[PDB]
């Protein structure tokens, strides 16, 4: 069999480790985790991004996150990635298009899966707007990377998006 | 769903537009009210120069007013507005038009509410319109502490810059201290003072300045009456305010004298919230008219207090309070906090808090 | 404490 071609901060033991936990979490052994069998876990029934996560890490698009998507996704949050990969990271759960911009729409949305009913949508939808109207600086209606680190890199968040494999 | 257009569009978009010197002031350097008012209700803004010189126009005008305004009825007078622009709005329609209706301000109109530069902007344009009929009293929020201290000064590095901040305070400088209204009032935004027994000892201030620690025109714009004012039982005069935890509590004694001593009816203050929009102290028991009333002019303080706002009309010999609610306005985070810093500390924990499970 | 709470 083929080898498999990956790219992450992970060493062989760690690999390894990760292996025998996706198997775990593979219940029907169809070598990819679905959202249900994401959702097997109780911890992650009451959890508002785990869609979002799901759908960063499938990067070939096809709902399901196999092996490599798992260590790839993984590594994002490894001790031994720097403080952008992790901050990218972040960035990616508001872009939902990929485009590598945020937009008005897509700063709601996400916003509104986090919130729920704590706020109105009416409500929402202005302090999204004022959000970026702030802190859009070449002028074009959203978000940047370096538009959206210039507003939180200092929160020093990426200290706490680290787990231990 | 559309990801980039806005998903709620029949919530208006604050326009990127910022008004210009000719948009905003005529032929004739009149400054159009009527223009400025709708553009700031849409959260709309001006251009950094226009905005300057609304302020410092406005603050010429002040700086040539005396410490003590001597203001005659028929008069509106009106307390803390903290930034409740869109209150601000109801008001007028409440208290009638400046173009017909003479205006006396008591202070407090930054600070707190999340429209303060909107507040003094559109003040400061009347103010120019109609020099000699609309006046502004100096409350202790007109000041680089209080300002600093809470949301104005960061309000304005957010919404403008640092400059208009500083044109902001040289102009609060200017701000008269009190007014003497119809030969009869005495109105300031806190109170009285052991160091103030005439009114001519405000006349002697200097009121161009930070607001000190301690001394007369601090005492103005901070002091408070007694909780159990008019049924006092140790008495004194003035007492160390634990409340403000600078200046002092006045007494209905303190106060009587007071308006013996100089001729007066009464005092009108603002300074402290009321449910009902104004409150109606003891009577003085040579006149049986109250010797002391306070006016707030801030319906829902804080958006949690639920109270009614109020504001004092005295015209024909009578003083009508105007009761009025809040009115709907824009919303703002707490201490003008974007989405990104409000919502990534909930990212960076559920979204550590998923894999911490998965990998268990 | 599921969802993000207006401070
Ligand atoms: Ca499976
Ligand atoms: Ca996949
Ligand atoms: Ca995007
Ligand atoms: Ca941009
Ligand atoms: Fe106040
Ligand atoms: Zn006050």
């Amino acid at each position: 069999s083929y080898p498999l071609e990956m790219c992450s901060h992970f060493d062989a033991d760690e690999i390894k480790r990760l292996g025998k936990r996706f198997k775990k979490l593979d219940l029907d052994n169809s070598g990819s985790l679905s959202v249900e069998e994401f959702m097997s876990l109780p911890e992650l029934q009451q959890n508002p991004l785990v869609q979002r996560v799901i759908d960063i890490f499938d990067t070939d698009g096809n709902g399901e996150v196999d092996f490599k998507e798992f260590i790839e996704g993984v590594s994002q949050f490894s001790v031994k990635g720097d403080k952008e990969q992790k901050l990218r990271f972040a960035f990616r759960i508001y872009d939902m298009d990929k485009d590598g911009y945020i937009s008005n729409g897509e700063l709601f949305q996400v916003l509104k899966m986090m919130v729920g009913n704590n706020l109105k949508d009416t409500q929402l939808q202005q302090i999204v707007d004022k959000t970026i109207i702030n802190a859009d600086k070449d002028g074009d209606g959203r978000i940047s990377f370096e538009e959206f680190c210039a507003v939180v890199g200092g929160l020093d968040i990426h200290k706490k998006m680290v787990v231990d494999v | 769903l559309s990801t980039t257009d806005r998903v709620v569009k029949a919530v208006p978009f604050p326009p990127s537009h910022r008004l210009t010197a000719k948009e905003v002031f005529d032929n004739d350097g009149k400054p159009r009210v009527d223009i400025l008012k709708a553009h700031l209700m849409k959260e709309g803004r001006l251009e950094e120069s226009v905005a300057l010189r609304i302020i410092t126009e406005g603050a010429s005008i002040l700086r040539q007013e005396k410490n003590l305004l001597d203001i005659d009825a028929p008069v509106t007078v009106c307390g803390d507005i903290h930034g409740q622009f869109f209150d601000l709005m109801k008001l007028f329609e409440v208290g009638g038009s400046p173009a017909n209706t003479r205006y006396l301000f008591l202070g407090d109109y930054v600070d707190r509410g999340y429209f303060s530069i909107e507040c003094v902007l559109y003040l400061w344009a009347l103010k120019i319109l109609y020099p000699k009929t609309l006046f502004l009293l100096r409350g202790n929020h007109e000041c680089r502490h209080l300002t600093e201290y809470f949301t104005f000064k960061q309000e304005c590095k957010i919404k403008y810059s640092e400059r208009v901040y500083d044109a902001c305070m040289d102009a609060f400088d200017c701000l008269p201290l009190a007014a003497l209204m119809n030969q009869q009032f005495l109105c300031v935004h806190g109170g009285l003072s052991p160091e103030i027994n005439t009114l001519d000892d405000i006349r002697k201030l200097d009121r161009f300045k930070e607001p000190p620690a301690y001394g007369p025109m601090c005492d103005i714009l901070w002091s408070d009456p007694l909780e159990d004012f008019g049924n006092e039982k140790t008495q004194e005069h003035f007492t160390h305010n634990t409340v403000r935890g600078c200046s002092y509590f006045y007494s209905y004694p303190a106060v009587c004298e007071f308006l013996q001593h100089n001729n007066l009816l009464s005092i009108l203050r603002a300074h402290e919230a009321q449910d009902a929009g104004y409150r109606m102290y003891r009577k003085s028991q040579t006149t049986g008219f109250p010797s002391l009333i306070t006016i707030f002019s801030a319906p829902n303080y804080l958006d949690v207090y639920n109270n009614k706002a109020a504001v004092l009309k005295y015209e024909n010999n009578v003083m009508n309070i105007r009761q009025f609610n809040c009115s709907p306005h824009p919303y703002w985070l707490p201490n003008f906090m974007d989405v990104f810093t409000w919502s990534l500390p909930f990212v960076g924990e559920k979204v550590t808090e998923m894999l911490v499970n998965v990998l268990n | 404490d599921q969802y993000l709470a207006v401070p």
